[PDB]
C-alpha cells in the first residue's frame, strides 16, 4: 500500500546517506520490476515498512508484536521472526522475518558474490538488508515464513553460504581485519575467527547453552572488533618481547618528516611534534626515555598499551614473540550489571589451527554448560561461582595479573584439606579449656 | 505464483545441506591484500577517509572509507558492486562500524574512485557515499533495530542516527578532535551494540512500570521466568479474581521497578512501551582500546531526553554541545572519558552546563557505594 | 483460530497454543507434519510427556540439559525426532508456552 | 597467685617499652602497698592477668568468656564487663571489667588531674589502663562489679568526669588537636567535639540507636583523627578561597633556607629541594605553576589536598574562608564491606555553637533511627535505601561533588510526578493500537 | 575489706550525678597553648620526636613525642606526671596514635626534658619513653585488646605489637622512608582501630567454621539475630534430636562459611576460636589522608601467617621486608598504597616476592568483579 | 545457682536466667533490688509483659524503638522505671536472653 510519510520525508534532507531515500528507491525498483521477477513476497513490502515506521514515529511506540518463533529444519536458530501488530493496515509486513547469514571474517567481499546474494533476496525477500548486524552477520531484513526454507536451500546450494547464530548458542564470531591490512596485527585474527567458526558449527546452529555465548578476535590491544566489551570470550593479540625501535625513523618523526599518528590529527594545529610531551610523558608505565637523540624503552615495565606505536607506527613496531590474551565474561547490563572481559590467560599461542585457544573454550563450556543457571551469561556465572572456580575448571594457576587489585574484604574461603585438623571439631573437647 | 528453489517440502530432510559456515575469510581478498597479507610495515592517513598501507615488498594499497546507513537496499548494494567493478577489480569491504571501504593499488585509480564516490547523491539530496570516518573525528554510529524491527525498543535507531550524523557531519569528514569520538545508540537497556563502551552513548529508556495483561499472564508466560528476570526483585506471582474467575498472575512493586523492561522480554503479557514516557539517556566516557588508560564503561550524564521524531532536535543539540566542549578542552590523544576523569566529573558538569540530577547517582546494589565520593578532594 | 477434525484451536502466528489447557492428543497429530514429523513414535511421546510433566510441576519449560538428562536423549537424538528442535518443535507439540527472550 | 611466664618474659627484652615489664611493676607496687591502701579488688589482680595471658599464649586461644552485661544505674552503656573462663585458676581476674572514661578533646591533661584519676583506680581497680581506647576514651582495665557504682560516684563527685559510651549509641567523639597546636586548622575541632559531646549526652549514655554511631572531627584534610575512616559522621575542615602564598618564604624554600615538609624526611638524602618536581608536578589537580621565580595557583582547580601546604608550611597557608565538609557512613567490614565517609555536605560553617552541623546530625538521626535496620550502620542504610534518600532527609540538593563518577548502569528510578501521565495506565487503551 | 565511696546502694538514685561529659577540652592547656590558640604560623621538626611551633605573637612551643605501650599502669602514668611536673608545668598530652607528648616553652627545658626521657628504662631493659614518631617514619601501632580482654580474637594485640615495634624500632626514631608508614593491628575481622585504612594492617583470622553448642543454642541466643549476622547466609535455624529430646538449634553450611566469627559475636553457643586454625592476614596500601591521592582501603596480600607466640617471627620478618622494598622503591611523599598502585599490584608481588594465592582474589558479591583485570594492560 | 524464698534459679555471672522457661513472677521480686527497683508498678509489668510477648512471638528481644512505640513509654520513662536500662534491667527481669554484640 502507499502511505503518506511527512515525518520520514524530513530524513531525506541533510548530507548523511538517507535510509528513507534508499528504502524508497528499492520500493520504486520493485514496482518497476525491470527484470519481470515473480516476487515471492508483496511487491509493496518496503512501502508498507515505511508505512509502519511513519506510524511508530507518530505514536512514538513500536508496532511489532512480541517475539516470534520461526526457523529452518535441522537448526535451532538463525532466523528472527517478527509480525506487525496491525497486519491488515500493513499486509506487506504482516510477516517481516530477519535472516542472519554467515559472513566472511573481516567482511571482504567480491561484487560477484554480493550480486548472487542480492538476486536471491530480490525474489524471496523485501530487498532490504543490514550490512551488517552488530554481531557481524549479513542481515536479510524482511520475508515470509514460507520463503524461509526456500532461501536456506538457495543459500546453501547456490551461494554456498550458511546461516548465522541466534538464541542460547554460540553466536557468529567476528574479528578485526588483522593481518589483512594492519601493521599492528600480532596474530591471524581472521583465521582464528574462521577456524573456530567452523570448529563449532554444531554449537552455533543448535542451541545447547544456558544462554548466548560470543567469540570476538582482536589482533592487538586497540580492539577494532571490541572483543573486550562485546564477546564472552575475547582473544586480544599481543607480544612478549621488546618493541622494535627504528632509530632513523624516530629522528624523522622528531624532524617532522613523518606525521604523528599517521596524520590522524591533521584537521587541527597541534603545533610541532614533541616526542617527549606526546609519547614519553603520555606512557602510562612511564617506562620510556628520550635523551635528546635516542628513545629507549624499559620493556619489562611496558603494559603494551599501543600508544607509542599508534603515535609513531613507522618508527615503533610490535615484538616478535607474538600471541594473545584470553579475557572472559563481557556482557551487557541485564541482569547484574555490565561487564567487560576479565583477564584469564595473559599469554597464549595464537597460530593455526589454534588448538590452545580451543582447549580453553572447551574447558569453559564443560563447566558453564552444566553449572551455569538458565539465562546466565558466563560473566554472571563467574560472579556467582567465583573467578577462583573459573581458574580451577580451566586448570590455570592464580597469578597477580588475574587481578587489578587484591581483595579489600577479609571474607576469605580456605580449602578444608589445607587447614590442620579440618572442620570437624568437638565442642565438649573445647569446653574443657573454655568453660561456659 | 510460487517458485520452488528445488526444495522438497515432502522430503524436508532430503538434500539438506548444513554446517557449512560462511565463505572462508580470504576468499575475496584483493590481489594486493592476499599477496601482502601479514607483511605490512606502516600506514598513512592521506586525508579524511583515505588511507595508505605500505608492505615489506614495497607494494601499496589505498583505502577509501565511505559512510553508510547500515540498513540498505539491494539496489544500493548493487550500485556499490558497480563501483567496485569499475575501480577495484570487483572487491570491497565493510568495517566494524558499518562503513564501506574501497581499495586500489595505484594513485590514479584512487583519484578517479574518490571523485566518483563524492559525486553520487540520492534523489532527495543526501550523499550516497560520503568519504571519511578516519583518525581523530566522528565515524559511523554503531546502532540497532529500533522501530524498524524490534518489539522492545523505547526509541528508534535509524532515524536518530541519521539526525545525529547530519548534525556532526563535518566531524565525519575532518580530523579536528583531540581523539576519535565514538557514538553508539541502542533502543533499549539490552544495549545491543557498543553504547556501554563508547565516548557517547544514546540508550532508549522507559519511565513507567509495565502494564499487566492478567487474562494472559498464566497463559502466555512462564511466571517463574518473569520473576527471575527482574534485577530489583519487584516481580512476584499473585492471584487475582476476574469475573467469578480467580487467575494466577503477576504483581509488580512499582516502587521497586526501574522500568528496565526485562520482564516484557520474557513475558508478552507485560507490555511496557509508552509514547510520552519513553525517551533516551545519554552516556559518555567509555572506550574499548587499551591505549594509555584501560577500557572504560560510559556513564549516565543525561537522565532523560524525550523522543522527538523525526529529527530528535534536543538529542542532537546536546550531543553536538558535548563534543564541542570536549574538543575545546581535552589534550591531544585524550579520549572523552580520560578528559572527564582527569578534570573531575564535577568540572565536566560545570563546563558542559549539563544539569546534575538525583538520577545520576548510582543506587544499584553494593557497587553503588564505590561511585560516591570518599574524599574531601573536589572542586567547587 | 485453527480447526482440525472438528476441533477448534486458539493459536498464534507461530502456531503455538495460547493455552496449555486447550491441548489434546489430537493437537499433536494436527501439528506434526508442519514440524517435519510423519509418525509419532514412543520416543516422541516420551519427550512430549516429559515437557508436560515438568511444566505442570514447575511452571517452566525445562532447560535443554535437563530434557536430555531426564529423557536420556542427547541433543543430536532430540533433533532427529524433532527437526526444528526442542523449542519450536517439541514445546509447540507439547502445548507449552512459546519460548521467549532473544532467540 | 604467682605463675610462671616464660613466654611473656621474652617480651621484656628489646627497645620498645614493654607492657609485660610495666604490668610486673604495677604488680610489685600493689604487693608493696607503700600507701597502706585497703585494696578493693585482689592485690594480685595484675599477676593473675599475666597468668591468664601466658595460658592463652600457650594454647593460642582467648580465655575470656563470651560477652558480659554490667553497668551503672541511669546509663545503658559505658562499662565492658568480662569474666575469665577459668576463674578458679585465676581468681584475681574472675571479674575483669573495663570502664570507659570521658576524655578531654585532643587529650590535653594536667598532672594533677591524672593523679586524682589514678588514686581512684588504685583503690578500686587493677591499677592497669589503656591510654587511650581507639575511640578516644580513657580506659580503666579490670575491676569487679561491686566497685562499678563506687568508681562512678568518685568519678562524678570527685573527678567531675563522666563515663564514655558503649553499645548501640553515640560513642565518645574525638578530634585532632586542631587550633591548639597546628597552623593547618580550619576550624575549632576540639570545641566542636566537646560541644556536640555535651549536646548529645543522652544519646551517648542511653542507647537509643539501631546500632553504634560515631563522630570524629578533623580540622583539615590531613585527617589526624581519621574521621573519614573511623566515624559514621565525619567533619573535615577546609577553606573556600585561595591558598595564601608568601613569595619571600617560597624563595627561602627554593634557596634551601627552609626545610621541605618541615624536615619530615631528614633521615635520608633526597637531594636539594626541587619545587617543580616535589610540589608542582605532584599536585593532583596540576593547577600550580613555577616560572623559575614565582609560584602561582589556579585555586578554582585546587582540590585542597594539602600537599603543597604540607610541603611548604612556612610559605603556603590555608585560606581565610574556612568551614568544613561533612562525610557519612564510614564503618568496618561487618557486614557488607568496609566503608569510608562519602561526601554529604561540601562546605558548612564550622563556628561555635556549631548549630549548622548539629542540624545535619539531627536530620540524619531522625531518619536512621526509624528506618535503619537492627544492627545496621548508617553506611549500610545508605547502601540499602540509597544516597538519594539520605540527601532527601537532610534536605540537600544533588550536586556533582556527591559523586566520584556518575552511575554506569541504566537502572534509573524516576519520581512518578516527574513523568507525564504517571504510572497508572490501562492495558485496554494500549491494546487498541497494539493487538495481541 | 569493703570501703564505700559515699555511694548508698540502698538509695542508688540519691546524689546521682549524670550527663556531665568529660572535662572541657581547654581546661588543662599549657599557658603557651591557651594564649596562642588558633594563631600558629608554621612548625618545624627539629629532629625525630621533636617539634617546634611558632605563633603570630612570636611565642614558641616545643614538643617531645614519646612512644608508649598504650596498655599502661597507674604507676607509669604517675611517673609521667612526675616528669610533667618537673619540666612542663604539670602539663602533658596523648596523641591519636597513643604516643605521649611533653611540651615546653624554651630550649633549655627542652634539652633537659629529652635527656631525662631518653635515660629511663624498665627493669627488663626496655626504654620507658623512647623519643620519636614524627615525619616520614613508623610511629606507634594502633591496636586492640587481643587475649588481654576480648572474647572474639583470633590472635593477641599487645604481644605482636611489641614484637613488631622491636623489629622496626629504628624507624620509630628516624625519618628515612619516602613517606610515613602506619602500622595497625586488630585481633579479629571487626577491625577495631585502623587496620583497614593503614599502610600495613595485621588482622587475626579463623580458618574453620564455628562449633555449635546445640544444648544452649535456643537458650542462650536469639536465633534470628544469628541468622541475620552472617554475610554469606550460611546460618539457618534447624531442629535436632538429642537424647529423646528435639531442640531448636542452628545449622551452618560449611561450604558457605568464611569464618568471620560474627555469628559468635551474636550467639555464645557458636564458639569459633582455634589454636592451630587461627592466624593473621597482612593487608597493605591503605591511607586516610587526602594528600595527593584520595584515601585508600588496605588490601589483603598475605592470606595466612600462623600465630607464633610470643615473638611472632614470621609476622615481624614479613612486615620488615615489606617496609624495606617499599622504602627502596617509592618516590618521595609516595605512600605505600600509591606506590603499589602506580607500579601495578603484579609488580608489587614480584618485587616483594610475596606468594599470590587463590585467597587474594575477591569473591564477595557484585563488587568482586571490579577488582579483576578488565584490560590487556599488565606487566609480565 | 541462686536461691530465693525456698526455690532455686540457674543464672550466669551477670545475674541473667539461663532459660526463659525457668522464669516466674518470683524471679522479678528477687532481682528488682539489684536493678534499683523497690516496687514493681503496673508500668513495670507492662514493659515486662511486652518483652515476654514479643520474645515468645519473634524469638528476639524488640528494638528499643519498638519497645517505646508499643509500650508508649519514651526512653526517658523507660530509664525511670528501669535505672540500668531496657537491656540490663527490663530484659534481665523479664527473663530474656542476655543482650549480645558490642554492648
Ligand atoms: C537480544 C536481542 N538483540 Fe542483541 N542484537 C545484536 C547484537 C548485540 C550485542 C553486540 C554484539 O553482539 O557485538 C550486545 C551486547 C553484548 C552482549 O552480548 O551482551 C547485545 C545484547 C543483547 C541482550 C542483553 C544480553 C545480556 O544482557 O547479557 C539481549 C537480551 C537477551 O539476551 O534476552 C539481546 N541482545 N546484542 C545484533 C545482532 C545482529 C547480528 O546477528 O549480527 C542486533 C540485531 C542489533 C543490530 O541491529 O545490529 C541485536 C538485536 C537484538 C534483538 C533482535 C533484533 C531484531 O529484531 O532482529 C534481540 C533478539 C531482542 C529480542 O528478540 O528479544
Ligand atoms: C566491638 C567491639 N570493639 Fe570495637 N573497639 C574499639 C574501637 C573500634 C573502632 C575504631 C574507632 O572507634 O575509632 C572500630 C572501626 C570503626 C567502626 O566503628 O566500624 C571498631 C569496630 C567494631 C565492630 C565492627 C563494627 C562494624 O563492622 O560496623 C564491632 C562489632 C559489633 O559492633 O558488634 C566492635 N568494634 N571498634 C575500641 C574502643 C575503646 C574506646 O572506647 O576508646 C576497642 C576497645 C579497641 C581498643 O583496644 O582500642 C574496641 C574493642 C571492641 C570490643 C570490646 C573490647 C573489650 O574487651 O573491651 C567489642 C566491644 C567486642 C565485643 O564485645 O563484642
Ligand atoms: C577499519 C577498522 C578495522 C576493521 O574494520 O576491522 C579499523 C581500522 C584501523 N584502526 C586503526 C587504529 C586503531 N583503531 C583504534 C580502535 C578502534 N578502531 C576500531 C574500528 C576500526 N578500526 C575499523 C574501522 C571503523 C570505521 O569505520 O571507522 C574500533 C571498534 C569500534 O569503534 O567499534 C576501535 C575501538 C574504539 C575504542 O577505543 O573505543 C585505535 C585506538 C584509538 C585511541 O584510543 O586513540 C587506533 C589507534 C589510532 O587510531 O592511532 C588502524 C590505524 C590500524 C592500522 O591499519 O594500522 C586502522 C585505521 C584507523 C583509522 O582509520 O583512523
Ligand atoms: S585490533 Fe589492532 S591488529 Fe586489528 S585492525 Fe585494529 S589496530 Fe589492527
Ligand atoms: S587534621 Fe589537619 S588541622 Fe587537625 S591536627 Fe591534623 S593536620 Fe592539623
Ligand atoms: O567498642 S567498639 O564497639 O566500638
Amino acid at each position: 500500500a502507499k502511505h503518506a510519510t511527512p515525518k520520514l520525508d524530513q530524513l531525506e534532507s541533510g548530507p548523511w546517506p538517507s535510509f528513507v531515500s534508499d528504502i524508497k528507491q528499492e520500493a520504486a525498483y520493485r514496482a518497476a520490476n525491470p527484470k519481470g521477477l515473480d516476487y515471492q513476497v508483496p511487491v509493496d513490502c518496503p512501502e508498507d515498512l515505511l508505512g509502519v515506521l511513519e506510524l511508530s514515529y507518530d505514536e512514538g511506540e513500536t508496532h511489532w508484536k512480541h517475539g516470534g518463533i520461526v526457523g529452518v529444519f535441522g537448526y535451532g536458530g538463525g532466523v528472527i521472526g517478527r509480525y506487525c501488530d496491525q497486519p491488515e493496515k500493513f499486509p506487506g509486513v504482516a510477516h517481516f522475518h530477519t535472516v542472519r547469514v554467515a559472513q566472511p571474517s573481516g567482511k571482504y567481499y567480491s561484487a560477484d558474490y554480493l550480486r548472487q546474494l542480492c538476486d536471491i533476496w530480490d525474489l524471496r525477500g523485501s530487498g532490504l538488508t543490514n550490512m551488517h548486524g552488530s554481531t557481524g552477520d549479513i542481515v536479510l531484513l524482511g520475508t515470509q515464513t514460507p520463503q524461509l526454507e526456500e532461501i536456506f536451500f538457495e543459500l546453501t546450494h547456490n551461494l554456498n553460504t550458511d546461516l548465522g547464530g541466534s538464541g542460547s548458542n554460540l553466536r557468529t564470531p567476528e574479528s578485526c581485519l588483522g593481518k589483512s591490512r594492519c601493521e599492528f596485527a600480532c596474530y591471524d585474527s581472521q583465521a582464528a575467527c574462521y577456524e573456530l567458526t567452523m570448529e563449532y558449527q554444531d554449537e552455533l546452529h543448535r542451541p545447547a547453552f544456558p544462554y548466548k555465548f560470543k567469540f570476538k578476535f582482536d589482533a592487538c590491544p586497540n580492539g577494532c572488533v571490541a572483543s573486550i566489551a562485546r564477546s564472552d570470550f575475547s582473544v586480544i593479540g599481543t607480544w612478549k618481547d621488546d618493541i622494535k625501535i627504528d632509530a632513523e625513523a624516530v629522528k624523522a618523526y622528531v624532524a617532522g618528516e613523518f606525521k604523528p599518528n599517521a596524520g590522524a590529527h591533521s584537521g587541527r594545529d597541534w603545533g610541532k611534534f614533541d616526542i617527549e610531551a606526546e609519547v614519553v610523558n603520555r606512557c602510562p608505565s612511564k617506562c620510556m626515555k628520550w635523551d635528546g637523540s635516542k628513545l629507549s624503552i624499559d620493556n619489562k615495565e611496558c603494559v603494551r598499551c599501543m600508544h607509542c606505536i599508534n603515535t609513531m607506527p613507522r618508527a615503533l613496531h610490535i615484538g616478535d614473540e607474538r600471541g594473545a590474551s584470553i579475557l572472559c565474561g563481557a556482557k551487557a547490563p541485564i541482569l547484574d550489571g555490565a561487564q567487560m572481559g576479565s583477564l584469564l590467560v595473559p599469554f597464549v599461542a595464537a597460530e593455526e589451527p589454534f588448538d590452545e585457544i580451543k582447549e580453553v573454550v572447551e574447558k569453559i563450556w564443560d563447566w558453564w554448560m552444566e553449572e551455569g543457571k538458565n539465562r546466565e551469561r558466563l560473566g554472571e556465572t563467574m560472579k556467582r561461582l567465583s573467578f577462583q572456580k573459573l581458574l580451577e575448571v580451566t586448570e590455570i594457576a592464580p597469578v597477580p595479573q588475574h587481578v587489578k587489585e587484591p581483595r579489600t574484604n577479609p571474607y576469605i574461603f580456605f580449602k578444608e584439606e589445607e587447614v590442620p585438623g579440618g572442620w570437624d571439631r568437638d565442642i565438649t573437647e573445647y569446653r574443657k579449656r573454655h568453660l561456659r | 505464483a510460487f517458485i520452488s528453489s528445488g526444495y522438497n517440502p515432502e522430503k524436508p530432510m532430503a538434500n539438506r545441506i548444513t554446517d557449512i559456515g560462511p565463505r572462508k575469510f580470504d576468499e575475496f581478498f584483493p590481489p594486493v591484500i592476499a599477496k601482502n597479507f601479514g607483511s605490512w610495515l606502516y600506514h598513512e592517513i592521506l586525508e579524511p577517509g583515505v588511507l595508505m598501507h605500505v608492505a615489506e615488498s614495497g607494494d601499496k594499497v589505498y583505502t577509501v572509507r565511505v559512510g553508510a546507513a547500515r540498513l540498505m537496499s539491494i539496489t544500493h548494494i548493487r550500485e556499490m558492486c558497480d563501483i567496485a567493478d569499475k575501480y577495484c577489480g570487483g572487491h570491497l569491504r565493510f568495517t566494524t562500524r558499518n562503513n564501506v571501504e574501497f581499495m586500489v593499488a595505484d594513485e590514479a585509480s584512487l583519484k578517479a574512485l574518490k571523485e566518483d564516490l563524492a559525486s553520487r547523491k540520492f534523489d532527495g539530496g543526501s550523499l550516497k557515499f560520503p568519504i571519511g570516518g578516519t583518525g581523530a573525528g566522528v565515524s559511523n554510529i554503531v546502532h540497532t533495530q529500533g522501530w524498524v524491527h524490534c518489539h522492545t525498543p523505547a526509541t528508534d535507531a535509524s532515524g536518530p542516527v541519521k539526525a545525529i550524523m547530519d548534525e556532526v557531519f563535518e566531524d565525519f569528514q575532518s580530523m579536528r578532535l583531540p581523539a576519535p569520538v565514538r557514538i553508539s545508540l541502542a533502543c533499549c537497556i539490552n544495549m545491543c551494540g557498543a553504547v556501554h563502551c563508547s565516548d557517547i552513548g544514546v540508550v532508549g529508556i522507559h519511565r513507567k512500570p509495565p502494564m499487566i495483561d492478567h487474562e494472559w499472564t498464566d497463559q502466555l508466560c512462564e511466571i517463574p521466568l518473569a520473576v527471575a528476570s527482574c534485577p530489583t526483585a519487584a516481580v512476584r506471582p499473585t492471584k487475582l479474581e476476574i469475573g467469578d474467575k480467580k487467575v494466577n498472575t503477576i504483581a509488580i512493586k512499582n516502587e521497586r521497578c526501574m522500568y528496565c523492561g526485562n520482564c516484557y522480554t520474557m513475558c508478552p503479557a507485560l507490555p511496557i512501551s509508552d509514547g510520552e514516557g519513553d525517551g533516551v539517556v545519554i552516556m559518555v566516557g567509555g572506550k574499548v582500546s587499551n591505549r594509555i588508560s584501560m577500557p572504560k564503561f560510559s556513564k549516565v550524564v543525561v537522565a532523560y531526553i524525550p523522543n522527538e521524531p523525526p529529527r530528535w532536535p534536543s538529542l542532537t543539540k546536546t550531543i553536538k554541545h558535548i563534543i564541542e566542549v570536549y574538543s575545546a578542552n581535552a589534550y591531544k590523544y585524550e579520549r572523552l572519558g580520560e578528559w572527564a576523569e582527569r578534570i573531575g566529573w564535577e568540572r565536566f558538569f560545570s563546563l558542559t552546563g549539563l544539569e546534575f540530577s538525583h538520577h545520576l547517582i548510582d543506587d544499584f546494589r553494593d557497587p553503588a557505594y564505590y561511585t560516591w565520593r570518599q574524599s574531601t578532594q573536589f572542586k567547587f | 483460530e485453527v480447526t482440525y477434525k472438528g476441533k477448534s484451536f486458539e493459536v498464534d502466528e507461530d502456531g503455538f497454543l495460547l493455552r496449555f489447557d486447550d491441548w489434546c492428543p489430537e493437537w499433536v497429530e494436527y501439528v506434526k507434519e508442519s514440524e517435519g514429523i510423519s509418525d509419532i513414535s514412543p520416543d516422541h511421546q516420551k519427550i512430549i510427556d516429559f515437557l508436560q510433566d515438568y511444566y505442570k510441576k514447575n511452571g517452566i519449560a525445562p532447560m535443554v540439559r535437563i530434557l536430555s538428562k531426564n529423557t536420556g536423549f542427547k541433543l543430536k537424538e532430540v533433533y532427529e525426532l524433532f527437526p526444528s528442535g526442542p523449542g519450536k518443535g517439541a514445546c509447540k507439540m507439547a502445548g507449552l508456552p512459546k519460548p521467549t527472550g532473544c532467540v
